[PDB]
């Protein structure tokens, strides 16, 4: 009310409204789902279009051969943060000849987002990210929020109506976690998960976006006729 | 450094600081530009609430940017000096690197770019000035007349006016200026310019300035008696 | 953050005016009147001190009239402290020009640069403008004797006779009435004092409440002399014209 | 972080007033009375030592301060603002004058430098004006003795005699009756003590009154001998005993 | 009024309302505690299991500074991380210049001055965390608790978060019943109990226990996490006490 | 009314933020006292440890700035420590630059000048503390100098600070009216500490245990604080008289 | 007042949303992409008859294979075009090849959000970036001041945008010829324009692989206008 | 005085066919008259069917290769996984080398 | 570069400047004009380090032209010479100084007098009746000491200049490919085409 003019101001109940308003931008964004087994990690994203004449906004970004994320909210902010991750992943390779741990990737994003919530002039990031990756400790899935809070999960979803997919994954937890050495089945579970967040619209060929990383699989994105298999 | 974003968008999609700068231009003394077949003429109003002035030393309303291009303006006088200075420097810098004087279009594009920069730079307000830039490109006999404004937009005009009561003199020029046949001579062009100012000015004494620019760096300012002759001639024909 | 407390000194009103410039001019209108009159053979500067106290040291005082170089002087109207900042800058600028070209600076060039400084404070930096209006009186070999004025907007104009500060409306009308082009210095001296004597808010105009200066070619052959009048000299010139 | 206040905190109001300067002058009005009187062969500056507590040692707090060997200063208003101004004034006398010309600045020019510092606090970003008015007394070879007043705006005026602060209006009236152009230094000290008694309420003695002069050179206060041209400081602070001696023949 | 809209502004009381507002964010957070013992310190924290989808043991909240200091906090988790990042920089430069690892009291002031610095200007926001931290140095064991204002003291026991009063009461009993001292292995078990008892003030979601410790004898003066058999032993001890 | 939020003048020539900083001074509800002997300067302060979980040894408002200078603070601990660290740095730098130990009164002036800057510059808030500096200066002898958020400072024969400062002040005033001298005419610092505690007991009207007080003593070439047992020994001496 | 980079409670940046309102006030600009080329057309909209309409430059060349049309506060577009041109030429210098149309657009859109308290406010202009490269062929992009860009088969921006977009929805198919697209832009422009469409107040342009980016002459456009009127009367 | 360059010896050789190309290089690494390694490769696969070698001062050679490999990586990120053509790689390498015109990479580079 | 001469007579200033531009063992050009018009009544010739000469000449030219436009007034030769001197005086203590020597020939319209200034790369200015830079002076100064008179006409000055060029062509080691001669007087600057 009087305490939402900038990010440097606390409310009387100890809230940061600008951070909460940034969180609100994610809820407006299109749904995206993340889930993993012990061998693979999968991102499934519902892409959004302006109209029938427009293209579908690309949701998934590659960070390294072994890591990448999906976005929900302000796409330019995702581009800034994904770029930062690309550099940090790259710094780890050039200097230490070491693939950046997915956990450290999360820690770095948290600290970058935080600095924007404590200084005058700047603003919080207006996007939520789902980072998947396969490193020295197996498959991983992270959930980034622009408050700074990063969380490691077996599965999750963010965006509009993400609660439907999140409930499904909470039920299916015991099933999909043990889909080891089978990419197509883990994707199917993710495609079935994102379907619980659909209303009036269904998954078409230029609407669906899938990405996968695993033990013997580099981070690769599937769009267009390549995802027709899963509809 | 002072960083404040003074020029910003409003809910309706307007940049008020840029629009308020236009109001300063509307307050300024009237300035008119009319281009003929082989010349351009810049007319300028001078308010007559100031007597006991020293016209020898008082800053003239029309300024030479180079020997072949001139600039008049309407709005804040102090603001206009800054634009004129920058333009004059760029004119010499262009001669130095390109080995050729600026085109009127180029010089206008530069001045307009400066004005635009001051609409999305932190810590600064826009220029409260609109300019009429006239002249002839090097080795070219086609007359050029351009207009700029605080927002940064610029465009070419067969004839144009800016400043206070400009909408009245623009009305006059719109019916009196023929595109198919512009003022064939210098006299015709000056007369049409003086006529247009006489719709707004008051008296044709020391209130009107006229500057004539011709090809190949041929620029001259008319004196009181020379201008007064046009005023005397127009009024006698009017009584009919 | 600090945005909360920013006055925004360099913005436009909806009408297209600069708030701070307008309010600075309102300040200057309460300052002691200063008059400049240009004659064919010299220039007069006259200025009224702001309500004097009897225990003020008058002879070793400088409030209104300042020397910029040997050929140029200024009369001040507004905040003295602000004027001194600008005066030292002007004095330096004049010496830079002389160092560069080995010639005394043309009056207009000095005026323009000082006016450009004022302009800057209205367009950028977020600072308050200088609450000062100058009357420049000077001579050079191009235009001869010249009178200029500048104000907080950074706008400057040339004059034959001009007033700044308090009661300029009344003062300008009186100057416009009695001034003529073939006027001499001694006549301009008389006009300057007569104008102040009528426009003054005080009961009667006296020597102790005045600063006076002339710029004549009254030296020996083709050279200019600045005369900042002493208290006794103002007393004598006031009697000589029959004001006291 | 960083000083984001890069904008003026003192601005013109619609009426043309500079609010913060006016308010600074109001703070000066509240301050304790101080005064200065110019004689033919000297200058005197004086003020009351308002003690914050009787346990406090008022000797440690010096309201009258030496700026150069021939220039002294006193104030009315906010003490802390005065203290830093004295530090800056002493330094500027060296950096912008003595280190260049090899001699101390004349009174008028040092005053001018102090005025500049106070004017900048009236226009620069993120600062308030100084809440003091200074009275600076001094001597120099070519101008002789002089007395100046410096206000929060940065304006300064030369005075034959004047007072600032609490009871300045009454004190100035008193000085107008007593001041003439033939006053000797001792006569000016006598008048200074008379004028100050009017404004002071409690105790009136050498321990509650601070008084200094700009008079003859003091070879005994120089600290060394051997250079004929160096004859010692003209600034001298009167002792607690020296004040009481003159209070008997009052 | 309006005194609470800007940081670093004194109210007529002499208070900085923005800092007090940051304390509310701390009070909203999960419970965390610190127990000083014979030859070291023990840290414990409540981790709310928001969902089944949270990977157990893989959202670590307790952080290490240098190799001998442990830090835990309640409130805005990112703010706590920022403070630790600074702590690590401070501890690194101390060791760089002075060779010896940073003493705990020295380290406490480094964080204290940094947090206090965020109450001096309106261009920054106060920290939304109370931080419990400590370790073992040349002078023995030290436990500290640092607040949004920059205020910190040494503690026998410390607690902050939503269940601070429940934990404080339980901590006060340990200080009274063990005047000669509490052992490191005991303090780990007690820490578990106190988190379980303090969980009563946050009992909608069930939680995950996390403990760490520094001890001159048990961990050789270094910070380690309590895991495996020793963790389960401490959980079982806590489970037995609530029933 | 934004003239009450930052350090600019109000219409009546006042700086409200400075005045409110003065009120922050008493937020701790602690009273301090300082007196001078012949050879020493003693400072005492109340010590209140309400929480049982606190380590009482770490609760302190007295600081050792340099070897010779000691400082007690009246105000919140964060600002107190801010001031202490800066004073320590200033005193160390002084010694390095000018080749001798920073005097008590000079450090007071320096810290007062820093405080003054916060009353004039807008982006910096004043510290809500009153700093009482004590030493045995090698030129001026036993010295007490005190600083506040206004940037004011002055030397003292003796002084007191806190909520019940006025009661302590007058108590000391009446003693120096009686004794007719500027100090405590006593040889050993032990008895000057006893005097300080005695007159605080009389003024405040409360009795003190060993853990209710905090004592700092300045002698030639060193300033030190007393332990609980050093104070207990001192309390026993008062009781047996 | 309030911060420049402030979020609204709905999760949008105030200044970005306000700049979108400024773009709605701007003159109409239409783009249509075909397999034979991409056509760009704009409404000039002279404020007065005395203004020489051929000096109104709202269609602009970035490189030989990339063109650009604008709508809104057109003065703001100058620095965007300058950046685009430099980016294109610079990439050619570093890599000895033409730069992808998408990569160019992305480079322009990186400027968009570089504002705050960098420039003081977002851009008040939208761009239609049309071009061709060897990989993805003929492409049309809509670059906003939000930093977002969408590829389009066809797109209209400006005051008559929502009406023209609905018209483009019905008329566009994947087998349009270049000539068909030229007429379609002229048709839709004439519908949404206030003043009557002719060669002086409207301007056409296209980009083809063979001939590159070309702004049409007033003589060439006039014949396409005459061809358009005859075809509508013919049924 | 410190000499920042050294000579690691070795030699390389590239030949181009109609539908293929070879880039060969010996595996010996040396300083002065001593052998450092009998098998230290200096011909690398850099991606997008580009092989590269920077022979001369190995520290500068490894640095350049490393930078170019990294250049290929970022070309993909910034231009939608487009294949870096051999001619485009060449021009990129010119800029890498010329960026150190006044403190050169002491290598003869072949791709 | 190499040979630049200057002679001030009664009513004009005459500048002679060699046409050769040599690099190594090759005369690359034999028609080079080593001068720039600073203003309608002020001409500057120059000689020195390759590149520096023209870069400096044109830089000065731009500045004087800028001044002329700003004030709508022509700077006096004395004023221009003082400006040029100061620029060189700055240059000499720079990281890389302009190694350029100049002659400034101008006609002061206010005084109705020709003026010739000689300024070396150090910023050493002198007003002279006749001047030269480089090895030229070692022949021309003594020659002009003998034959020069202050009241000579422009035609007499050109004959006096021919005498200098003849002496240089006889005794100088290098072929400087003749000179371009320019006259500065009340009517401005003009070039003598047949010399
Ligand atoms: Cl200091
Ligand atoms: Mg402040």
């Amino acid at each position: 009310n009087n305490y939402d003019g900038d990010t440097v101001t606390f409310s009387p109940t100890g809230r940061l409204f600008q951070v909460e308003y940034a969180l609100e931008a994610i809820k407006q964004g299109s749904v995206t789902v993340g889930l993993r087994s012990n061998t693979h990690a999968v991102l499934v994203a519902l892409k959004r279009n302006a109209d029938e004449l427009s293209s579908y906004q690309k949701k998934i970004i590659k960070c390294d051969e072994h890591m990448g994320l999906s976005l929900a909210g302000l796409a330019p902010d995702a581009r800034v943060l994904s770029n930062y991750l690309r550099q940090q992943c790259n710094y780890s390779s050039l200097v230490f000849n070491r693939k950046l741990a997915v956990e450290r990737a999360g820690h770095l994003l948290c600290d970058k987002a935080q600095k924007n919530t404590q200084s005058y002039g700047g603003r919080p990031y207006g996007v939520g990210l789902l980072i998947i990756g396969y490193d020295k400790s197996g498959a991983h899935l992270l959930e980034f929020q622009p408050s700074g809070n990063v969380t490691e999960l077996y599965g999750t979803a963010i965006g509009a109506r993400s609660q439907g997919a999140k409930t499904y994954l909470e039920r299916t937890l015991d099933t999909f976690i043990k889909i080891d050495g089978n990419p197509d089945e883990l994707i199917k579970a993710g495609v079935e998960a994102i379907s619980q967040s659909l209303r009036d619209e269904s998954l078409t060929v230029d609407n669906l976006s899938i990405a996968i990383v695993g033990k013997d699989t580099p981070f690769t994105i599937y769009d267009g006729e390549a995802v027709a298999k899963y509809i | 450094g002072y960083d404040r974003a003074l020029s910003i968008f409003s809910p309706d999609g307007h940049i008020f600081q840029v629009e308020y700068a236009l109001e300063a231009v509307k307050r300024g003394t009237c300035a008119v530009g009319v281009k003929g077949k082989n010349c351009v003429v810049l007319g300028c109003e001078r308010r007559s609430t100031l007597k006991l002035q020293d016209t020898r030393i008082t800053p003239s309303k029309v300024s030479k940017i180079d020997s072949h291009v001139v600039l008049s303006f309407s709005g804040l006088n102090a603001d206009s000096r800054i634009l004129i200075e920058k333009a004059r420097v760029e004119a010499q810098s262009h001669r130095l690197t390109l080995e050729d004087p600026v085109t009127v279009e180029y010089l206008t594009r530069y001045v307009a770019g400066v004005q635009q920069r001051y609409t999305q730079s932190g810590g600064v307000r826009p220029f409260g000035v609109s300019t009429l830039i006239a002249g002839f490109d090097p080795r070219d006999d086609e007359p050029k007349l351009y207009q700029t404004e605080p927002s940064g937009i610029y465009s070419s005009w067969s004839a144009q006016t800016i400043g206070r009561n400009s909408k009245t003199v623009r009305e006059f020029l719109e019916k009196n200026y023929d595109r198919k046949e512009p003022p064939a001579t210098v006299e015709e062009c000056v007369k049409l310019t003086v006529r247009s100012l006489l719709e707004v000015v008051q008296t044709g004494a020391k209130n009107i300035e006229i500057t004539v620019v011709k090809p190949d760096s041929d620029i001259v300012a008319l004196s009181s008696e020379e201008i007064n002759q046009y005023v005397t001639q127009i009024e006698q024909e009017k009584q009919e | 953050g600090s945005r909360r407390y920013d006055s925004r000194t360099t913005i436009f009103s909806p009408e297209g005016r600069l708030y701070q410039v307008e309010y600075a001019l309102e300040s200057i209108s309460h300052a002691g009147t200063a008059i400049g009159i240009m004659a064919s053979d010299g220039i007069v500067l006259a200025a009224e001190r702001k309500v004097t106290s009897t225990l003020l040291e008058q002879d070793t005082s400088t409030e209104k009239l300042y020397k910029l170089n040997d050929k140029i002087a200024v009369a001040v109207a507004g905040l003295t402290a602000d004027a001194e900042i600008l005066i030292n800058t002007a004095r330096i600028h004049a010496q830079n020009y002389l160092k560069t070209y080995n010639e005394d600076i043309p009056v207009e060039i000095l005026v323009r640069r000082l006016s450009d400084i004022k302009q800057g404070y209205t367009q950028h930096g977020g600072l308050r403008p200088f609450g000062v209006s100058f009357i420049y009186a000077g001579y050079d070999d191009r235009y001869g004797y010249q009178l200029y004025t500048s104000n907080p907007s950074g706008n400057y104009t040339g004059w034959k006779a001009i007033s700044v500060g308090a009661n300029t409306s009344a003062a300008q009308t009186l100057l416009q009435m009695d001034y003529k082009d073939d006027m001499k210095v001694d006549d301009a001296i008389e006009l300057a004092l007569k104008t102040l004597s009528k426009t003054t808010d005080s009961s009667a105009l006296t020597y102790d409440r005045l600063e006076f200066a002339t710029i004549r070619k009254g030296a020996n052959d083709g050279e200019v002399y600045q005369k900042i009048f002493k208290p006794q000299e103002i007393k004598d010139i006031l009697v000589k014209t029959g004001i006291t | 972080m960083t000083d984001r206040y890069s904008f003026s905190l003192t601005t013109f109001s619609p009426s043309g007033k500079l609010g913060q300067i006016d308010y600074a002058l109001t703070a000066v009005k509240q301050g304790v009375t101080s005064l200065g009187i110019k004689a033919t062969n000297g200058v005197v500056i004086a003020t009351e030592k308002k003690s914050s507590s009787p346990l406090a040692m008022s000797e440690t707090l010096s309201k009258v301060s030496l700026l150069t060997p021939d220039i002294g200063a006193v104030y009315s208003g906010m003490g802390p603002d005065y203290r830093v101004l004295v530090d800056k004034s002493r330094k500027v006398a060296h950096t912008s004058y003595k280190r260049i010309y090899g001699e101390y600045p004349p009174t008028k020019l040092l005053v001018s430098e102090v005025a500049k510092i106070m004017q900048e606090a009236t226009q620069s970003g993120g600062v308030r004006p100084f809440g003091v008015s200074l009275l600076i007394a001094g001597h120099d070879e070519f101008n002789g003795f002089s007395l100046y007043q410096v206000d929060p705006s940065g304006s300064y005026f030369p005075w034959k005699a004047t007072a600032i602060g609490k009871g300045s209006v009454a004190a100035k009236t008193f000085l107008e009756k007593r001041w003439n152009d033939e006053l000797e230094l001792e006569d000016a000290i006598h008048i200074a003590l008379l004028t100050l008694k009017e404004s002071v309420e409690g105790e009136f003695n050498g321990d509650t009154i601070e008084l200094a002069i700009i008079g003859d050179e003091n070879p005994d206060l120089l600290g060394y001998t051997g250079i004929p041209t160096d004859k010692g400081p003209r600034f001298r602070k009167l002792t607690s005993q020296e004040i009481n001696d003159r209070l008997e023949a009052l | 009024t309006g005194y609470d809209l800007s940081n670093s502004v004194f109210s007529p009381d002499g208070r900085n309302f923005q800092v007090e507002y940051a304390v509310k964010a701390v009070e909203n957070g999960t419970t965390s505690i610190g127990i000083k013992c014979n030859d070291g310190v023990v840290f414990a924290v409540e981790k709310l299991i928001t969902s089944k989808l949270l990977v157990p043991q893989k959202n670590v909240k307790i952080q290490v500074v240098d190799r001998h200091i442990g830090c835990v906090y309640s409130g805005l988790i990112p703010d706590g991380r920022h403070l630790v990042n600074r702590g690590r920089e401070e501890a690194a430069s101390f060791k760089k210049l002075y060779k010896t690892p940073i003493p705990i009291p020295a380290f406490a002031d480094r964080l204290g001055q940094y947090v206090q610095a965020h109450t001096l200007y309106n261009s920054v926001r106060p920290f939304g965390v109370s931080t419990i931290f400590g370790g073992v140095d040349k002078n023995g064991a030290h436990l500290y608790m640092l607040e949004p204002s920059g205020s910190y003291w040494g503690y026998k026991g410390a607690a902050t978060g939503k269940g601070r009063q429940s934990a404080k009461a339980e901590l006060e009993k340990l200080v009274d019943h063990h005047p000669e001292g509490l052992s490191a292995r005991e303090a780990v078990k007690q820490a578990a109990k106190i988190i379980y008892l303090a969980h009563e003030d946050n009992k909608e979601k069930d939680f995950e226990l996390e403990i760490s410790w520094c001890s001159l004898s048990e961990t050789n003066g270094l910070h380690k996490f309590v895991k495996g058999d020793l963790l389960q032993e401490a959980i079982d001890f806590a489970q037995k006490e609530i029933n | 009314g934004y003239d009450r939020h930052i350090t600019i003048f109000s219409p009546e020539g006042r700086l409200y933020q400075v005045e409110y900083a003065f009120k922050a001074t008493n937020q701790t509800n602690i009273n301090s006292l300082a007196v001078r002997g012949k050879d020493c300067t003693v400072v005492i302060s109340q010590k209140k440890v309400p929480d049982k979980l606190l380590d009482p040894t770490t609760v302190s408002y007295i600081f050792c700035i340099s070897r010779t200078i000691g400082m007690v603070v009246n105000g919140p601990i964060p600002d107190a420590r801010n001031a202490a660290l800066r004073a320590k740095a200033e005193a160390a730098e002084f010694r390095y630059k000018y080749g001798y130990d920073m005097p008590c009164d000079v450090l007071a002036k320096r810290m007062a000048n820093l405080s003054q800057i916060y009353t004039q510059r807008a982006y910096m808030r004043p510290l809500g503390v009153i700093l009482t500096f004590v030493s045995v200066d090698e030129e001026l002898g036993p010295s007490i100098y005190k600083t506040d958020p206004a940037g004011y400072y002055v030397g003292y024969k003796a002084t007191a600070t806190g909520p019940k400062q006025q009661e302590i002040t007058t108590n000391l005033e009446n003693h120096f009216k009686k004794s007719k001298i500027d100090h405590i005419n006593e040889e050993s610092w032990e008895k000057v500490v006893e005097f300080a505690i005695t007159h605080m007991i009389d003024a405040l009207g409360t009795e003190f245990s060993k853990n209710d007080l905090e004592v700092g003593v300045a002698t030639k070439d060193k300033f030190f604080t007393l332990s609980a047992e050093n104070i207990e020994e001192r309390l026993v001496a008062i009781a047996e008289q | 007042d309030r911060g420049v980079s402030t979020f609204s409670p709905e999760g949008r940046l105030f200044q970005v949303e306000y700049s979108l309102e400024a773009i709605k006030l701007g003159s109409t600009a239409i783009g249509i992409a075909t397999k034979e080329g991409v056509v760009l057309g704009v409404e000039k909209r002279a404020t007065s008859p005395l203004l020489e309409s051929d000096s109104i430059e709202k269609i602009v060349e970035i490189d030989r294979h990339i063109g650009c049309a604008m709508s809104g506060l057109t003065a703001d577009a100058r620095s965007m075009i300058e950046h685009a041109r430099t980016a294109a030429v610079t990439h050619n210098l570093y890599y000895d090849e033409d730069i992808n149309v998408e990569s160019l657009t992305q480079s322009v859109c990186d400027l968009a959000l570089r504002f705050g308290e960098l420039m003081s406010r977002p851009f008040g202009v939208a761009l239609l970036i049309a071009g061709h490269d060897a990989d993805d062929g003929y492409q049309l992009f809509h670059a906003e001041p939000s930093g977002t860009f969408y590829r389009y088969n066809a797109k209209a921006i400006g005051s008559g945008s929502e009406g023209a977009q609905a018209e483009l929805l019905n008329e566009w198919h994947s087998s349009l010829t270049l000539k068909e697209a030229e007429l379609l832009v002229l048709k839709i422009l004439k519908q949404v324009m206030e003043e009557k469409l002719d060669e002086n107040n409207a301007q056409l342009s296209c980009i083809t692989k063979q001939d590159g980016f070309k702004i049409y002459d007033n003589e060439k456009t006039a014949e396409l206008i005459k061809e358009l009127k005859e075809k509508e009367a013919a049924e | 005085q410190f000499n920042p360059y050294g000579d690691n010896g070795g030699t390389i050789l590239g030949i181009a066919g109609e539908d293929f190309a070879v880039l060969a290089g010996d595996t010996r690494n040396i300083t002065d008259y001593s052998i450092n390694s009998r098998y230290e490769p200096k011909v690398f696969d850099c991606g997008d069917n580009i092989v590269m070698s920077a022979n001369g001062f190995a520290a500068d050679g490894d640095a350049l290769v490393k930078r170019f490999k990294n250049s290929v990586k970022w070309y993909h990120f910034d231009h939608n996984d487009k294949k870096l053509s051999i001619n485009s790689a060449a021009r990129n390498i010119q800029h890498l080398l010329y960026g150190k015109r006044f403190f050169p990479y002491y290598v003869h580079t072949i791709i | 570069m190499d040979i630049i001469l200057g002679i001030r007579v009664q009513d004009s200033v005459i500048l002679a400047s060699s046409k050769a531009v040599t690099r190594g063992i090759s005369v690359l050009k034999d028609s080079d004009d080593k001068t720039r018009q600073l203003s309608p009544h002020t001409l500057m010739s120059f000689a020195g380090e390759a590149g520096d000469t023209v870069q400096f000449a044109e830089y000065i030219q731009a500045n004087i032209q800028l001044y002329s436009i700003r004030e709508d007034y022509e700077l006096s030769p004395q004023a221009v010479s003082s400006f040029v001197r100061q620029e060189l005086a700055k240059s000499i203590r720079s990281r890389r100084p302009y190694q350029v020597n100049v002659l400034i020939g101008g006609y002061d319209k206010k005084k109705n007098k020709p003026e010739l200034y000689q300024i070396d790369y150090l910023g050493t200015k002198v007003e002279l009746p006749y001047g030269a830079h480089g090895y030229s002076g070692f022949y021309t100064f003594s020659l002009l000491d003998h034959h020069y008179r202050p009241d000579m006409t422009t035609e007499e000055g050109l004959d006096l200049l021919k005498l200098c060029v003849q002496e240089l062509e006889k005794r100088m080691p290098m072929d400087f490919k003749g000179v371009i001669v320019k006259i500065v007087d009340k009517d401005g600057i003009r070039q003598v085409d047949d010399f």
